[PDB]
């Protein structure tokens, strides 16, 4: 746009099924490294957790303090359940929803994880609640945990170019969430 | 030899749910089955077990599980109907201490993927012994319908496949302990049901090796116990006679 | 002519447990016979005699416990007998018990020494009465009732737990239940201290069951707790 | 005798609220469906205590934690005081069914049809009236007065012999038909609203329906439902 | 023999006028209560002759005089017609309740839950309407027509013997629990509207609870209250 | 024995929905009827599994397609659950009637004449009010309540023998005669507010009669309807 974002919001929308049962560490490592890197007090970040109860672990909110509390609740995440990556997106699309409701223009970025992928009509939800948050004005980026589809998660995200394996998804963020941090206010 | 239910889990009559005879025997029936089992370390916790399905096994072999002739006459016959007899043995020596629980649980999905269809013979490799996480104790992961993009797919949060890992001494069950045996002897009849149930897809029972003690050892002491065990039916009744299955 | 009624006050009222019949609409069905399958389950009693594992915190829990080496005057483990306590929620006294108002009878603790098999020692298995005050000494454990568990030729000993009560009835889903605290108190306390030979582990384990006498009974079915399926 | 099996589950309990038919039903196709289907949910209640989901039966239970707009939310029923104190595999019984409505003096007609059967899905024009094809039948409809209870008493139907509380088998072929019995129920009951299709009227009308299991038989020792410690 | 004791109980009269329950109830927290408690006050009937605060044994017997408007006033219940001929110590019978409606035109239902059982609080969703967990369960849960009674005989439950009319020991331990009984009572009633929870009314319906004493028992001569002079 | 012939077709089934008089009417005059013959159409319920025409006996069955305005439509009534295990050719049992209303608390009655007679039209001048004469009779007026049902058993009151489910032979003398039996009927019923004809109401109220074969005989094994391929 052609006005910077005055609020930015980053959206942790974390897999913890029966399919990520050995890559939570993986997981929780790559959240802790871009928890703990942008230290800056104007983001706006979220801890969404989706096994079988799409649940908000961390709600909206900036403060390092409670940030720090709510990594220590994703470090004890025990995986396990089905894969419900449409009710991960349910609990953006209600902060999403919530936080258009203000005046301003704010920019909120989706990162979405899978090991397994979904059943056949758990991905039409999930493409769904995708468009869903699309259209409330959200950005997505299906990160891609150890063996997947790139196509089924294209899907999911803007395009096929949003999708990143994670071994280079660090490598990927490190500039992507500072994309809009150079065009944002 | 801990029998089930009945003084002599061998009585037992032909299905009143057929009008041919049945096949009531085969080319050796007085034979065992034994097949591998994973080993038991340290690394194991607690109420991790292995299942192994009856029977599952002697069609995917599980753990070189040959049937051999047991195998080529329940695929040559659609409904089957027997009462197991499964021996598990397990060398603790002095040098160790533990017990393991095994069972012959009926009726439960223990070796389905709590993702999906049905495990491999890689998969059970890989993992060596199923923890009880919070899934196999809730029975969230017996295998969920495929509901359709109609249906709103609700959140599932219970199956009555569960195990409750403290109850599963319930079922027929020795404990094999580190110093008063080192195996066990079950004996179990036909349940079912229906008189007979089918023969490609049934799981009546299910033999169950459950982990209570925490195996330890001393270094340098007798390491890392391997598991047999060995399944043999007792009074088989196959009916409707047809070709091999496809 | 017509029977003269006169109907009650509770007409036209159903009542959930009536202990009565009603009109059969589809009759005349011959069931398929059922004497195929063994082991009917006549009486839920049949399934509160088995001996299944308790829990101990140390939703991670340890059916057994862990026998340290350190030789002490304060019981190795020591739970209170209550069927509401969360050592039996999990066993088939306090999961079949606790979907009822009232028990009486004697649970029934089946100890297995899980350890290697040349130790040699004895242990005490005190039951205390309600007290105000909660017994750690062993001091305070032999005044009460117990009886000495040696690691003999019994690798398994089954203490019964008596049935003392002011009723003849208790309640099963109460913490007090009675004066003033927690009901009693099962204490497995270690009395010689526990040879355990070289090249064998330290450390080792006792697993605790939990059956119930043969003369438990129970009284009163209560709607149970619908939070197993949440 | 408060713990005999034949006495235990012989008392009413709630299995599922469903929603009064007001015209010719469709009933719900089978799994999977895919969008667009017009049909009728939620209007039948498959009589087993084992879980369903868009009244057929189901492996799982789910139940709904955020129900937000898009798709269409399934009638999922469980019995929950029967689970509880289901240690056992097998159970057969013959079923009593009430049906007690949840809207203020209303006439309502409840249908059934066996273990294996369907609903008859069609109407015929009497007097330029759209009479639906379940007024009429071999099966029960019983009716009810303009505010009162419909009760029966419903025998084991079904061709299993007994209905498995734990299956492991596969009732059709494998992948996701594990633990999936075919033909562990009752039947199927349904209300309906005893007037034509021109005289449907505008809200949604429940009704609510019990189970009381006359004569029970239980198999197979096993386990009770797990209990968190939270 | 009008004075016999088997005969003079052995007639109805009230106990307590008790508010109808719209939505799955919060059970009265016991003794003492702090301020802001969401709670479910005055809804629950405690089946005792003795004097009740809260729905809960209360050793004295408290009414208001000028009820001013700070705090939440208690429904404390007495049975006048039971002290006055009871110049006894102990009293065992089996209770007989009817539930008679006090509003024009109500349908209600009756719980119950035994003598040391508690009420199950909460609800399930079934078809998106808060159903809640006292439609259900292995207690009697009778339900009454559109402007019926609900009458029905309970047992002598509790875990005591008898139930002292007059006690003077203390239940858990001293200090203002002396002559105050803990398991003297026939269990506790409470009546609910039988429609879901979105269905709440704004009117707050009352029922009254009145009680017959089949087959009194009564032990150990004791007084009589003392009637003034004035 | 559930396909015994006394047990099959003994069970109630929809057999009309009639509509209910309110004045003195003139019965549907015989086949063939011209226009502007003012009479009373689809008010009489000719009790025969058989296809009626204009509550008179039919040699086929008819339904509508595309009822569009010009005509009279005409009250065709067919039991659908009886020629479908009807593979007989005779059939005599004893007839059981149960008149349920479709209307919300409808006070109705229903009259009734047998085999061969016919119905009386006309009315007498009661205190300057037009009472017809089929409130009165030596044939069953049985009354309803207020939102009752009408029941009674009818005996094989016909002529014939037995009702011939196939026949093929002329009642009359032929062309258009052939399979038309005329004495096969229990007799006609019709529903008629009890209320004399100044008290004519605007509302057009329907009934619906239900049927059962009590003492069913069959003879003559025959055929079953052809099912398509379609
Ligand atoms: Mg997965």
């Amino acid at each position: 746009s052609m006005a910077c974002y005055g609020g930015f919001d980053l959206y942790f929308i974390l897999d913890k099924s029966g399919s990520v049962l050995h890559h939570w560490n993986e997981i929780y490592y790559f959240v802790e490294q871009l928890a703990h890197k942008f230290i800056s007090p104007q983001l706006r970040m979220s801890f969404i957790v989706f096994s079988t109860r799409g649940t908000t672990l961390m709600k909206l909110t900036e403060d390092r303090e409670q940030i720090r509390q709510g990594l220590e609740e994703l470090q004890k995440v025990l995986p396990g359940g089905d894969t419900y990556m449409h009710e991960g997106f349910e609990r953006a699309s209600e902060q999403i929803y919530y936080e258009n409701r203000q005046g301003y223009r704010t920019a909120s970025v989706i990162i979405a994880l899978t090991d397994g992928e979904l059943h056949e009509d758990l991905f039409f939800y999930s493409e769904r609640e995708a468009n869903r948050s699309r259209d409330l004005g959200a950005i997505v980026y299906a990160v891609g945990v150890k063996d997947f589809n790139e196509t089924q998660l294209a899907r999911i995200a803007d395009s096929k170019d949003h999708v990143f394996p994670v071994n280079d998804g660090f490598q990927a963020l490190q500039g992507i969430i500072h994309s809009i941090l150079k065009k944002s206010c | 030899v801990l029998c089930a239910y009945v003084e002599d889990p061998t009585k037992s009559d032909p299905p009143s749910s057929s009008t041919d005879q049945p096949t009531t025997t085969f080319t050796a029936i007085d034979r065992w089955y034994t097949g591998r089992l994973n080993s038991w370390t340290k690394a194991v916790k607690t109420f991790s077990f292995q299942a192994v399905p009856l029977p599952g096994a002697f069609l995917s072999r599980q753990g070189g599980l040959n049937g051999g002739a047991f195998t080529a006459t329940l695929h040559r016959h659609f409904l089957m109907k027997c009462g197991w007899q499964v021996q598990v043995q397990c060398n603790l020596t002095q040098f160790h201490q533990g017990a393991l629980l095994v069972a012959m649980v009926p009726e439960t999905t223990l070796d389905v993927k709590p993702d999906g269809k049905a495990k491999s013979l890689q998969e059970l490799n890989e993992e060596q012994w199923v923890e009880m996480s919070d899934d196999y104790r809730t029975g969230k992961n017996m295998p969920f319908q495929s509901l359709g993009t109609y249906y709103r797919p609700p959140n599932w949060t219970w199956g009555p496949n569960f195990i409750n890992p403290y109850q599963v001494t319930v079922f027929p069950h020795q404990i094999l302990n580190a110093r008063t045996s080192t195996s066990v002897d079950i004996n179990v009849p036909y349940i079912g049901e229906t008189p007979t149930q089918s023969s490609e897809t049934q799981n009546s029972w299910t033999l169950l090796v459950m982990v209570l003690v925490p195996l330890d050892y001393k270094e340098g002491a007798t390491t890392d116990p391997e598991i047999t065990f060995s399944v043999r039916p007792t009074s088989p009744y196959f009916n409707g006679l047809r070709n091999r299955y496809t | 002519g017509p029977i003269p009624t006169a109907p009650r006050e509770n007409s036209l009222m159903f009542l959930s447990t009536t202990p009565d019949d009603t009109v059969p609409a589809y009759g005349n069905v011959r069931t398929p016979p059922v004497n195929y399958l063994p082991g009917e389950i006549t009486d839920l009693l049949q399934l509160a005699r088995i001996p299944t594992l308790m829990a101990f915190g140390r939703d991670a829990y340890v059916p057994y416990v862990a026998v340290p080496t350190q030789f002490d005057d304060k019981p190795l483990i020591s739970f209170p007998i209550t069927l509401s306590d969360p050592v039996y929620q999990n066993t088939l006294v306090g999961a079949i018990s606790s979907n009822f108002a009232n028990y009486r009878g004697c649970i029934q603790i089946t100890l297995t020494f899980c350890g290697p098999m040349m130790a040699r020692g004895k242990f005490l298995l005190s039951y205390s009465p309600p007290n105000g005050t909660q017994p750690q000494t062993l001091s305070e454990a032999m005044q009460c009732t117990y009886s000495i568990w040696d690691i003999g030729l019994n690798s398994s000993w089954t203490f019964v737990i008596p049935y003392i009560s002011p009723s003849d009835y208790r309640e099963t889903r109460a913490i007090t239940n009675s004066v003033y605290s927690a009901d009693g108190w099962f204490s497995l306390h270690k009395l010689t201290k526990i040879t355990l030979p070289p090249d064998c582990p330290q450390s080792p384990c006792i697993l605790f069951f939990a059956s119930a006498g043969e003369d438990y009974t129970l009284r009163l079915p209560v709607d149970c707790n619908p939070s197993y399926v949440f | 005798n408060h713990t005999n099996v034949k006495f235990l589950f012989d008392r009413s309990r709630l299995l599922n609220v469903i929603k009064v038919l007001e015209k010719d039903a469709v009933f719900p196709r089978p799994f999977p469906t895919a969008t667009g289907t017009q049909q009728d949910d939620g209007y039948f209640c498959l009589l087993t205590p084992r879980p369903t989901v868009a009244s057929r039966p189901a492996t799982r239970f789910g139940l709904y934690v955020s129900p937000s707009d898009s798709g269409v939310l399934a009638n999922t029923s469980l019995d929950f005081n029967f689970y509880s104190l289901a240690c056992f595999t097998y159970f057969r019984s013959d079923l009593e069914v009430t049906v007690v409505s949840l809207e203020p003096d209303l006439e309502f007609a409840v249908g059934w049809f066996p273990s294996g059967s369907e609903y008859q899905a069609s109407s015929f024009v009497y007097d330029q009236l759209h009479v639906p094809y379940h007024f009429t039948g071999r099966t029960p409809r019983a009716f009810a007065s303009k505010g009162g209870k419909v009760s029966f008493v419903l025998p084991w139907n079904s061709v299993s012999s007994v209905l498995p509380v734990r299956w492991g088998g596969a009732s059709k072929l494998s992948s996701a038909t594990r633990g999936l019995p075919a033909h562990a129920d009752w039947g199927t009951i349904y209300a309906f609203i005893p007037r034509p299709n021109e005289k449907k009227s505008t809200a949604v009308k429940h009704v609510a329906v019990y189970i009381r299991y006359k004569n029970a038989r239980a198999w197979c020792p096993s386990m009770l439902p797990f209990r968190s410690y939270k």
